[PDB]
DNA sequence: CACACACTCTCCAATTCTCTAA
DNA sequence: TTAGAGAATTGGAGAGTGTGTTTTTTTTTTTTTTTTT
């Protein structure tokens, strides 16, 4: 009957578990900070790991897609707010 | 002349970085690269750039995606 | 437009009556069991073709009878339609076929890491808190053997004498082998990968033309809408040795006044390159239409070509003591020339 | 004939624009 | 001033229409001109 629905992100994608608390777990692990390397390479670490997270989970669109994406979404989300300012009062209330 | 010279120099510096990413080899000469990643799995990207740097490899792998994001752009 | 009929064959009956007959014989009457022993060089890698006699089913279906146990008359269905059975004996012997029990060293093959990749993806997967088609491993190529005299693909039919009405059996044909094809790959599977989803899909080919996929459709890229871009890959691809010979009646079979017939040959597979052109040579064989595809076969109507998957091969035609053995006798040089050409006098 | 490619037509929903009240 | 509800325009799915595709090509006879017979 009707055309398939296009996939699009969300917060039932996003903050779903491979997601927003992988990034939380692994990323302080694989992102690794030197001036013992090159600004470039260092810049370079930091986005290998988002990039091929952002495959993982929406393999459908290029790396800066995907942050003009997560932009418009972590600004109209009342679920998205929510949880990123529960991240912080965490932190806050340590 | 040394004008001429001088932008010449800098379009000899492009096409060398150009050179530094192009085949050393023939258009078909077929090698395939497989990437393992994190939870232990695969992703595949052709040609015999990618083998050697990583970057190209991810670079390579976002550039063949199908998709775009639409854009918007904007009297006498 | 498609109707139905009722054949007196049961496939169901005749796949039983295969996988009991390979389990079960034995040639033991020459004094385990005779396929199972071949199945393990196959499955050692030793062997890469397996040669099904006929004439050993009736062997088998002769002691079930005696046994009083009506054995379902599987030569009179694998002579009169030899294609199909091609099909049930690879699914009898990949049921059956043993572990291997010397190293194979595995994982100089791709395939053992290609389906190890998939199999490990799939679990990965499907842990979430056929697989691919079989053609694909089959490591041997299957051909049979005919009844030798003691009924069909026993006779040898001069190229003339096989009628239309002979297409779909196994008949054996006699005639010189005139011109030989060098041996190409044929595809059978071809393997793609994925760009994007980074997942292997096989198309199998049963054709002399196919088209490409192009567009992924494995799970995960459809799941995804990614419209992920598929690339085919030979190094994963199954191929099979092709070669194309053409055969000719002999000159005692020609009929006065006729011309020497001829008949397209396809062998494939372990069987290449055992014809020479000039060979006179019995190839027993399943007899088949090929098809025309794409838009010649609108056009050619039903007047279908034709062509012979070879099976088997019957050519027509002590060292180091035997020169003693003349020496030994003596006068070698008049004893040698006399015999040049004993007839001349 | 029939089955792929080339190319146009049409509808539907997805995204962004614009206005209102919290 | 932020943020959320309602209005308009664009993208592309997918349905629909239309077109081209087999394909060969040496062989064998008959002739008319050059030259090597
Ligand atoms: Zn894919």
């Amino acid at each position: 009957r009707k055309r398939r629905p296009q996939v699009k992100l969300t917060a039932e994608k996003l903050l779903s578990d491979k997601g927003l608390p992988y990034v939380l777990k692994n990323a302080h692990k694989r992102i690794r900070i030197s001036s013992k390397k090159n600004s470039y390479d260092n810049l370079s670490n930091i986005i290998q790991f988002y990039q091929l997270w952002a495959h993982e989970l929406f393999p459908k669109a290029k790396f800066k897609d995907f942050m003009k994406i997560c932009q418009t979404v972590g600004k109209t989300d009342p679920v998205l707010r929510e949880y990123r300012v529960s991240l912080f009062r965490d932190e806050m209330g340590m | 002349g040394f004008e001429l010279s001088k932008l010449l120099q800098k379009e000899h510096q492009m096409r060398k970085n150009v050179i530094k990413h192009t085949s050393a080899r023939h258009s078909r000469f077929g090698g395939l690269l497989s990437i393992q990643t994190p939870d232990k799995t695969r992703l595949t990207v052709s040609g015999s750039q990618a083998l050697v740097d990583e970057k190209i490899a991810l670079q390579k792998l976002d550039d063949s995606k199908k998709w775009n994001k639409r854009i918007i752009k904007k009297e006498g | 437009a498609l109707p139905s009929i009722q054949l007196p064959v049961d496939y169901n009956n005749l796949f039983n009556e295969i996988t009991d007959f390979l389990v079960t014989f034995k040639q033991d009457t020459l004094s385990g069991p005779k396929y199972m022993a071949m199945l393990q060089k196959v499955a050692n890698r030793e062997l890469n073709s397996v040669i099904i006699d006929l004439d050993d089913i009736l062997q088998y279906q002769n002691e079930k009878f005696l046994q009083g146990t009506q054995a379902d008359d599987l030569v009179s269905a694998i002579q009169q339609n030899a294609n199909h059975f091609t099909e049930l004996f690879c699914r009898a012997i990949d049921n059956n076929m043993p572990l291997p029990t010397k190293e194979i060293d595995y994982k100089d093959d791709v395939l053992d890491v290609i389906l190890n990749q998939r199999r490990l993806r799939n679990e990965r997967m499907l842990s979430d808190r056929e697989l691919f088609p079989p053609n694909l491993t089959r490591r041997y190529f299957l051909y049979f053997k005919p009844l030798s005299q003691n009924a069909i693909s026993s006779k040898p039919l001069s190229v003339r004498q096989i009628k239309g009405d002979f297409l779909g059996q196994l008949i054996t044909v006699r005639g010189i082998i005139t011109r030989v094809s060098d041996v190409k790959p044929a595809v059978e599977v071809i393997a793609y990968t994925c760009d994007q989803c980074g997942y292997e899909v096989f198309q199998e080919v049963n054709s002399r033309t196919f088209t490409p996929l192009s567009e992924c459709t494995s799970e995960e890229c459809s799941q995804n809408q990614t419209k992920g871009q598929l690339f085919m890959s030979t190094r994963a691809s199954k191929f099979s040795a092709f070669q194309e010979c053409k055969i000719q009646e002999l000159s005692q079979q020609v009929p006065v006044g006729h011309i020497p017939r001829s008949l397209n040959i396809h062998v494939n597979g372990t069987l290449v390159r055992s014809l020479s052109p000039g060979d006179i040579v019995d190839v027993t064989g399943i007899f088949l239409p090929a098809p025309y595809t794409g838009f010649k076969a609108l056009k050619a109507g039903l007047l279908t070509e034709t062509y012979l998957e070879a099976q088997f091969v019957r050519q027509h035609k002590d060292v180091e003591e035997r020169v003693m053995e003349l020496i030994t006798s003596g006068d070698v040089y008049n004893r040698l020339a006399k015999s040049i050409a004993p007839e001349i006098y």
